[PDB]
């Protein structure tokens, strides 16, 4: 019993719904990644070497990564918007010993957040070359900033890359243990942390993010199929 | 035929 | 006159009857009552549970009274309509097990081609029901209630060229090509799923998926090889041992109803998430 | 700027065939329903065709159903009317009329410029009993347009439109749905009435308001126009 | 030196206003509204359900004629619905997908939206070309902006998360007045019915009453303990109700300059995301994080019914201007109408 | 460090400007809220439910 103009209005609404379902088919297959990090960490050099938003592709899969960093040091309130992202890419400047404890406290504040109780963190310990130079030079110790390093020795379950000193490997795995301690001591089962070591002139990062988002979506699907 | 009338499935 | 073999047979029939009925109706009313469990995964599960109640109420007591009395009471109308419903419900439950295995293979071995849609689930349920109703119509034309001078409800074709081909393609439809699709899907999910708390937690998944594959692949072997021996190669014509044939057939039918009873245990109630989402309803 | 321009006119002998093209410049053509409305060399307006947005709905008039065919090309921004089996009662001037339909929209708002084509029943009869009123500049005039069926739909809207055609130009939407003024009209035009009696009133009539005033219905297709009342000075 | 004397003067002034607020409180709202009859049970059922969005709905706003509403979602789309027939009048795609606010102009012409890109985009719906075109983009804020409210077709008040509000003139683009004084992220505002003074609530557990015409902060209200993330005026413009993260709403009064009533229940632990009154001022509705709204009898403070039906967090809520519906929009991509 | 002195002087000026407003008693303000809530009681389609002939969301 609709009129003529009412029938044409319903036809307009149906065409709008067709366009919205096409955009849903495009939107469901994209992967969002919230990028976070300190000021001297060089997250922008990761993004530029592979500006809020940035879209890139690996193997016809569309990644859509945004660095929200135009606001001030209170990240406590806008982080509710990012509770359905696929992963959080955290970047650490792992060569400045003075500013590393602040990075550890920031990672503890991101891990135990009440809106991020499901979101997995891909953790990039950036700037490895400066760390190697600082360890093999022997000018600035790590035991002055971390007193447990006097009693840390490399474990047998590690595989050092060929060409580097064992002291460099001990320092690298000490930093990695210091972040995965905060990773494993909370939220066991819902989300995990994937640490990678990364240089500045390295260019294989899109493959690493691809494998880690593969694992994240695999674990989410093993959970949501009543299958785990 | 002995096996006659037994329903399948 | 019942023998000693049927002293436990009727008890074993009624226990799987009440277990299958109770388990399947609680799964369907748990999905219907709750609203967090109406995902894209639980469409195939509730279709499988409707197929399972149709198997356990349309196939079980009719073939029980035939497998105890060898006497057909129901006349030609039910002798035409009942085996069609039986083969339709069995083939629906088998084909929806195949679609469950294909969907799990899409969602584990290919997680970044976001394939499992709700439109795809609706299309696959419609294709299962349509193909299963169209394939089983020769179980409805040629059924006759013949008395020889108890009375049988059996097939009678023209010639020995058509029913052999029909029952060998029926054997490929209701048992074999589902088994090849299920073996492919669950073997590749086993290869993918084989920090150590996570590895020891996702190894139990591959173990229980091989349990699901084995419970399907064992509980449909003897009835299907018996049908392809009887209806095709013309065995069980001249036997000195016919009661052994009769016990073989009633045991294979009990294996089918045991599988249709065990489906909502190994598909739903053996997962912690379904228990934690079941007690909220 | 917003304009529609059509071409494809000229002499056609009867029984022939001809295609008319209306090209759009300056608006989002893919979201506007498009009408074709013709005018005889001395009579008033009548409706000939309609195609929706997305081409999912097409309507024709009772005179040209089956021998006219309308279509649209959305990437090339054109509207086509392919006419076969022409009679001698198709000699006219054809106008290409845009119209958009949503809640609170303004249909029939922009009219084209028209091609001159020379050729050598349970619908609503909108009668307009006056035909020529001699007017002076600076006086209130009222123009009456009686329907036969009641145009007041159940959802409150009274689908009656008032158009103005000046001598030598194309028609222009004055009032849509019996009271709402069109965007760009002076505030001295106003419409009133109910159900089957409607009226237009003009206060302080200027010299640029002479012309013919048409009343269209829009309750149900075919949209039937009125005979038009001339305002001779 | 002088800074200690300045801090002591500030402390003595705060003590003076505390004693002055204490001297002007003789009874409470619950001791005057004890004799009136209560409301009783309220059963409001979902009439329309509007399903078009792809992600979480973040804000909505009813048009001034109580029929059309705009809703903004996190997939980067405004959708304008005709709520009587659930038709989609418009679908506007945004430049940046992170939108935290929404507004409908009181003329029906414009629609504003903003978010994590620090920019208030103002869209013009009634064009001569049939499409929705970005009329302009206001950009002077230093943080994300959380609420936008139209005064008329030419000026708009925006509250951003860099402890500031601003009054923009759309015809030029530069902000004409900047309201500062907060010490935390301003999360929501609401204008008076006369639009001569508005009120704004922040994360420093305080709400402030600003004068639009002059430009100075008039009064501050400190009653809460956590971040205020919803605020709305009582309909005569002499009270307002705030919603916070400590699971309690409360009703402050402007002339008595202090808090009158606290709406809370011990089985409620999650924070409030939306607050708006009703047309009389007797139903303080509230949207919660536990996926359902609650209707509070706003004179005797007892609860009077719930509006359950959402699967996820209720993020926005609004009452029409004739008072004949309540639209709640939540994070499961649904708006729902109740009356 | 004079910017802290300017901010403190601005804050105390803000406080003494907020201290000199006239306040009515809470009893009268509660009475006026009650009077407005009971003088517009008949015009509320959420408090007093309207019949389904005048309810357009039916």
């Amino acid at each position: 019993t609709l009129s003529a103009e009412d029938k044409a209005a319903v036809e307009r609404s149906k065409m709008i719904e067709k366009q919205l379902q096409k955009d849903k088919q495009v939107y469901r297959r994209t992967l969002r990644l919230l990028l976070l990090g300190a000021d001297n960490s060089g997250k922008s050099t990761i993004v530029k070497q592979m500006i809020f938003e940035t879209k890139f592709q690996v193997d016809k899969v569309n990644f859509h990564m945004f660095d929200v960093g135009g606001q001030r040091d209170e990240r406590r309130k806008w982080i509710q918007c990012f509770n359905d992202v696929t992963a959080i890419i955290f970047v650490v400047d792992s060569s400045d010993y003075n500013r590393l404890q602040e990075a550890l406290n920031d990672f503890k504040s991101i891990w135990n957040n009440r809106w991020l109780r499901t979101i997995s963190v891909i953790l990039f310990l950036n700037k490895q070359d400066l760390l190697a130079e600082k360890v093999l030079a022997g000018k600035s110790k790590i035991e002055d900033y971390f007193p447990e390093f006097a009693r840390y020795t490399t474990p047998e379950d590690a595989t050092p890359e060929p060409g580097e000193d064992p002291r460099v490997t001990r320092a690298k795995y000490f930093i990695r243990k210091e972040f995965v301690d905060i990773s494993t001591a909370s939220g066991d089962g819902r989300h995990i942390c994937y640490p990678h070591f990364t240089c500045a002139v390295d260019t294989e990062n899109a493959r690493r993010i691809f494998n880690d988002c593969k694992d994240i979506i695999l674990q989410m699907n093993l959970r949501e199929y009543n299958l785990v | 035929n002995h096996a006659a009338g037994i329903l399948t499935m | 006159h019942p023998k000693e073999y049927e002293w436990v047979l009727i008890a074993g029939y009624i226990i799987v009857f009440v277990v299958a009925l109770i388990g399947n109706v609680l799964v369907c009313v748990a999905v219907w009552k709750n609203h967090h469990m109406r995902t894209v995964t639980n469409y195939f599960i509730v279709n499988l549970s409707l197929a399972d109640v149709l198997v356990t109420i349309t196939c079980l007591p009719a073939t029980l009274v035939v497998d105890i009395t060898e006497t057909w009471f129901f006349g030609q109308s039910l002798c035409k309509v009942i085996p069609y419903l039986q083969t339709v419900s069995v083939s629906v439950s088998v084909l929806t097990l195949s679609c469950i295995a294909l969907d799990r293979w899409y969602a584990i071995c290919h997680p970044l081609m976001f394939k499992s849609t709700a439109k795809r689930a609706r299309n696959s349920i419609v294709i299962i029901w349509i193909v299963s109703c169209i394939i089983m119509i020769p179980q409805a034309i040629v059924m006759e209630c013949s008395t020889v001078f108890f009375t049988v409800c059996d097939e009678r074709w023209g010639g020995e060229i058509y029913p052999k081909m029909y029952h060998i393609c029926f054997f490929l439809v209701t048992y074999m090509a589902p088994l090849c699709l299920m073996v492919l899907a669950y073997l590749q999910i086993f290869r993918k799923l084989w920090e150590i708390k996570q590895i020891r937690a996702r190894r139990k998944t591959a173990r229980m998926l091989m349990v699901v594959l084995l419970v399907f692949a064992i509980c449909y072997l003897p009835i299907s090889i018996l049908n392809v021996l009887k209806r095709v190669f013309g065995m069980f014509a001249h036997t000195e041992d016919r009661e052994t044939v009769y016990a073989w057939f009633t045991f294979s039918h009990w294996l089918v109803y045991a599988n249709s009873a065990a489906n909502p245990i190994i598909y739903n109630f053996l997962s912690g998430k379904f228990r934690e989402e079941f007690k909220a309803a | 700027d917003v304009q529609l321009v059509e071409s494809g006119g000229g002499l056609v002998q009867p029984g022939g065939s001809r295609k008319l093209s209306c090209s759009a410049s300056g608006f989002a053509f893919s979201s506007f329903g498009m009408h074709w409305v013709r005018q005889a060399p001395e009579k008033g307006l009548e409706w000939v065709a309609y195609i929706s947005s997305g081409s999912g709905t097409i309507y024709y008039a009772d005179t040209v159903k089956g021998r006219f065919t309308i279509s649209r090309d959305d990437p090339k921004n054109t509207l086509f009317l392919q006419m076969t089996s022409l009679r001698s009662e198709d000699t006219a001037m054809y106008y290409c009329v845009r119209s958009i339909y949503y809640y609170g929209s303004s249909p029939f708002d922009f009219w084209g410029q028209g091609t001159t084509l020379t050729v050598s029943g349970s619908d609503i009869v909108m009668t307009q009993a006056t035909s020529s009123v001699p007017v002076t500049p600076g006086e209130s005039v009222s123009i009456s347009c009686r329907s036969s069926k009641s145009l007041l739909h159940s959802n409150g809207n009274t689908y009656l439109y008032w158009f103005l055609q000046r001598p030598g130009q194309s028609p222009q939407l004055l009032i849509y749905r019996m009271s709402n003024l069109a965007s760009g009209v002076p505030d001295r035009f106003s419409g009133s009435g109910s159900g089957t009696a409607f009226t237009l009133t003009i206060s302080r009539l200027e010299a640029e308001d002479v012309g013919v005033y048409y009343c269209m219905q829009h309750l149900e297709y075919p949209l039937t126009f009125g005979a038009g009342t001339k305002l001779e000075l | 030196s002088e800074l200690d004397q300045l801090r002591q003067e500030a402390e003595q002034l705060k003590n003076q206003i505390r004693d002055a607020r204490k001297a002007c409180a003789d009874a409470t709202l619950s001791q005057i509204t004890n004799n009136i009859d209560p409301v009783g049970r309220i059963q409001m059922r979902t009439r329309r359900t509007l399903r078009g969005h792809l992600a979480k709905i973040y804000a909505m706003h009813w048009g001034t004629d109580s029929r059309l509403l705009v809703s903004a979602s996190q997939d980067g789309k405004l959708i304008i619905w005709d709520s009587y027939t659930t038709n989609k009048v418009h679908a506007i795609p945004l430049r940046s997908s992170w939108v935290m606010t929404c507004a409908y102009a009181p003329s029906g012409n414009y629609v504003a939206c903003g978010g994590l890109d620090n920019i208030c985009s103002i869209y013009n719906l009634k064009t001569r070309e049939g499409n929705v075109r970005v009329s302009r983009e206001l950009a002077g804020h230093t943080g994300y902006l959380s609420c936008c409210r139209f005064l008329d077709d030419n000026q708009i008040v925006t509250s951003s998360g860099d402890t500031t509000c601003a009054l923009w003139d759309i015809e030029t683009g530069q902000q004409t007045t900047t309201f500062t004084g907060h010490t935390g992220d301003v999360m929501s505002l609401s204008l008076a019915p006369d639009t001569r003074l508005f009120v704004s609530g922040a994360c420093d557990a305080s709400a402030k009453l600003w004068d639009v015409r002059e430009g100075m902060c008039r009064q501050t209200f400190t009653g809460h303990e956590s971040d205020i993330n919803a605020i709305c005026f009582f309909p005569n413009g002499n009270a307002f109700a705030t919603g916070s993260d400590d699971a309690t709403c409360r009703l402050f009064d402007l002339r008595a300059d202090q808090e009158l009533m606290t709406y809370s229940h011990d089985n409620i632990i999650c924070g409030i995301t939306s607050v708006s009154f009703s047309k009389s001022g007797r139903l303080l509705l509230a949207g919660y994080d536990d996926f359902n709204c609650n209707v509070w009898d706003a004179l005797k403070a007892d609860r009077a019914g719930v509006l359950a039906g959402h699967d996820n967090r209720v993020s926005c809520l609004g009452v029409t201007d004739d008072g004949m519906a309540v639209a709640t929009g939540s994070w499961d991509s649904f708006l729902k109408i109740w009356n | 460090n004079t910017a802290s002195i300017a901010q403190a002087r601005k804050l105390v000026e803000q406080l003494k400007m907020e201290a000199n407003i006239d306040r009515i008693k809470v009893s009268k303000a509660a009475a006026d809220l009650m009077a407005y809530c009971e003088a517009h009681a008949k015009e509320d389609p959420l408090l007093t439910p309207v019949p389904a002939s005048e309810n357009p969301f039916r």
